[PDB]
RNA sequence: CGGUCCGGCCGGGAACUCAAAGGAGACUGCCAGUGAUAAACUGGAGGAAGGUGGGGAUGACGUCAAGUCAUCAUGGCCCUUACGACCAGGGCUACACACGUGCUACAAUGGCGCAUACAAAGAGAAGCGACCUCGCGAGAGCAAGCGGACCUCAUAAAGUGCGUCGUAGUCCGGAUUGGAGUCUGCAACUCGACUCCAUGAAGUCGGAAUCGCUAGUAAUCGUGGAUCAGAAUGCCACGGUG
């Protein structure tokens, strides 16, 4: 079994990467299920965003970390070798796990 | 100015079906807990039958049909100057104004049990003496010497 | 009952006493560290301590020994 | 902010590298409520009372583009008067203004 | 008040309203009776022949009253050395902790009018 | 729909949910009343629901020579053994003196213990630190789980139930204080935090006067985090009662 930790800061970049890795898996003959989306993880703050005092100028900002696992249940090796050196949309990170 | 507003008439009490008891527990509501007030008012008759309270048909009506408020005091401007003028009490606070005059008189009294301070305040309204009944009389006696403006 | 069973100390001022007892009528021995402890064998000596803008003289007594030097000297103005 | 405040802190972090780095739990072999009042671990204390220029204090994160100590946002290394510029100039991944 | 002097009237409560008097504190007065196997409720009537007088010596599990002011004085003459910081703050009309010079200061320096 | 360590614990699945995506949906268009059957409005029908729905968000000529060199670039004026800046002391909690603004009590719709129910959102790998131990305790050891929905911080509290104290300037409620301990740190004088015995002053819900809030708004109780060796009550967020 293998899982692939595909992570991004944008909700479309991870779908455009899913449309490359899951299509490569199906065209290489891998037996695969529908991949889980996972609960989104967030980072947020509200700060004084003016250059010098002006105390009314407090504003909110947020950023979101998206993760998918892909999850291969079958022990077949040749069907998934096409994923491990594959190029994906710029700004995503990949790590392989159990 | 503009408005013309929406208004609320509140839910009845879940034991007696009385909206007058509901407004009484809302004026008796402190710290937003609201269940606490149910355990203070109409939670005993044995404490009203300890003083002047005669039969259960008067165990709450002594704050309702026993009185009729009509006016409130303070000053009002007429032309270029201000005068002391009695103003006409509104017809739905008419039956719920004396609720504050009873709840305040019991709440600010130094005599321990609050459920008993309230039953004793209702007994002192059932005799028609002092608290709440003179707060009606004082402003009527004022308005019987102040009639030129409305 | 002081902070830890072992006291934090340096002997850098105690090492001057056997020479500060022969100064004559010269101006007293001068120090800047005020957290320093005063040992019983420092008694009967005049020392000059920082007040925050100058140095002022104090004499070591049976009330000053076993405590810190800064506890016996002024630290602020308007006096 | 004088430029020495960061230029000295980088030298103190390089010095903590022999005294505190993977050694901040090393007190856990000399700390005891009593120890039968014996002494056998002073070989650690001789080196924990040695440094003076390195300590668990005297540090200020500042901004990696300004020596200013306050108004800083740790995970970016930037300030509350620099991230709104960077997020509109397109200089930082993951962060944007408005839409959303 | 049989708790004090040669007096024998003792028909009082043993924890209720028995606070800050006769060397009694404010919380040990409750625990000493529970740890003796004694009920604290109702005015005392059935604890004759030393059964509660024996505990009134140790309620009071330290020095009390005129022998406590003696005990507090075993480190207070340090404040009369006058050269010392704590003594100088005690001869002056000043605080020694947790108070500032013009914000809420009159409650230790002295009142106005 | 099957097994039934009798437990979603597994086979398995996408069903209110939950986590995710895709497609529809709203236009004064439809119907009445009003009004140059013009423009346009208030309601009604449908529908989850409108009528600048609610929330984000852009800034036409003209304003305030608006704010900031204490956050930068760069010209001018000044310095350049100095206004450079590293050490041992230290300053910035001043002060014989005037005033705001905010918090919490005075109790008994209170205080306390036991029984009793529901969280929500956060944070955390030389981290958060469980079960277990010593001590009344601060806290110090033993030693799992967890990187996000099988963990830790962390029995949600106000509330619901029951007994009890009962104006005494009170076990309420609080300033000050003696002794003994717990902790990070060159360092705990001046100049740190926390715990427990011992002591416990005021405080009658506030007078002329003045200040703010219109519905999930006022009020009321609890959870969390950033800055953060150790140390704010301040601050940015998330829920309950109403």
């Amino acid at each position: 079994r293998i899982r692939i930790r595909l992570k991004a800061f944008d909700h479309r970049l991870i779908d455009q990467a899913t449309a490359e890795i899951v299509e490569t898996a199906k065209r290489t003959g891998a037996q695969v299920r529908g991949p889980i989306p996972l609960p989104t993880r967030k980072e947020r703050f509200t700060v004084l965003i003016s250059p010098h005092v002006n105390k009314d100028a407090r504003d909110q900002y947020e950023i979101r970390t998206h993760l998918r696992l892909v999850d291969i249940v079958e022990p077949t090796e040749k069907t998934v070798d096409a994923l491990m050196r594959l190029d994906l949309a710029a700004g995503v990170d990949v790590q392989i796990s159990l | 100015r503009r408005r013309v507003i929406g208004q609320r008439k509140i839910l009845p009490d879940p034991k007696f079906g009385s909206e007058l008891l509901a407004k009484f527990v809302n004026i008796l509501m402190v710290d937003g807990k609201k269940s606490t007030a149910e355990s203070i008012v109409y939670s005993a008759l044995e404490t009203l039958a300890q003083r002047s309270g005669k039969s259960e048909l008067e165990a709450f009506e002594v704050a309702l049909e026993n009185v009729r408020p009509t006016v409130e005091v303070k000053s009002r401007r007429v032309g270029g100057s201000t005068y002391q003028v009695p103003v006409e009490v509104r017809p739905v606070r008419r039956n719920a104004l004396a609720m504050r005059w009873i709840v305040e008189a019991a709440r600010k009294r130094g005599d321990k049990s609050m459920a008993l301070r309230l039953a004793n305040e209702l007994s002192d309204a059932a005799e028609n003496k002092g608290t709440a009944v003179k707060k009606r009389e004082d402003v009527h006696r004022m308005a019987e010497a102040n009639k030129a403006f409305a | 009952r002081s902070l830890k069973k072992g006291p934090f100390i340096d002997l850098h001022l105690l090492k001057k006493v056997e020479k500060a007892v022969e100064s004559g009528d010269k101006k007293p021995l001068r120090t800047w560290s005020r957290r320093s402890t005063i040992f019983p064998n420092m008694i009967g000596l005049t020392i000059a301590v920082h007040n925050g803008r100058q140095h002022v003289p104090v004499f070591v007594t049976d009330e000053m020994v076993g405590h810190k030097l800064g506890e016996f000297a002024p630290t602020r103005t308007y006096r | 902010a004088k430029q020495s405040m960061k230029a000295r802190e980088v030298k103190r972090v390089a010095l903590a590298d022999k005294y505190f780095a993977k050694r901040a739990e090393l007190k856990a072999i000399i700390s005891d409520v009593n120890a039968s009042d014996e002494d056998r671990w002073n070989a650690v204390l001789k080196l924990q009372t040695l440094p003076r220029d390195s300590s668990p204090s005297r540090q200020r994160n500042r901004c990696r583009q300004t020596g200013r100590p306050h108004g800083f946002l740790r995970k970016f290394g930037l300030s509350r008067i620099k991230v709104r510029e960077a997020a509109m100039r397109g200089e930082i991944p993951g962060l944007k203004k408005a839409s959303w | 008040a049989r708790i004090a002097g040669i007096n024998i009237p003792d028909h009082k409560h043993a924890v209720i309203a028995l606070t800050s008097i006769y060397g009694v504190g404010k919380t040990r007065s409750k625990a000493i009776l529970a740890a003796a196997g004694i009920a604290e409720d109702v005015k005392i009537s059935e604890l004759s022949e030393g059964q509660i007088d024996t505990l009134r010596d140790e309620v009071a599990k330290f020095v009390v009253e005129g022998d406590l002011r003696r005990e507090i004085s075993m480190s207070i003459k340090r404040l009369m050395d006058l050269g010392c910081y704590r003594g100088l703050r005690h001869r002056r009309g000043l605080p020694v902790r947790g108070q500032r010079t013009k914000t809420n200061a009159r409650t230790r320096k002295g009142p106005r009018k």
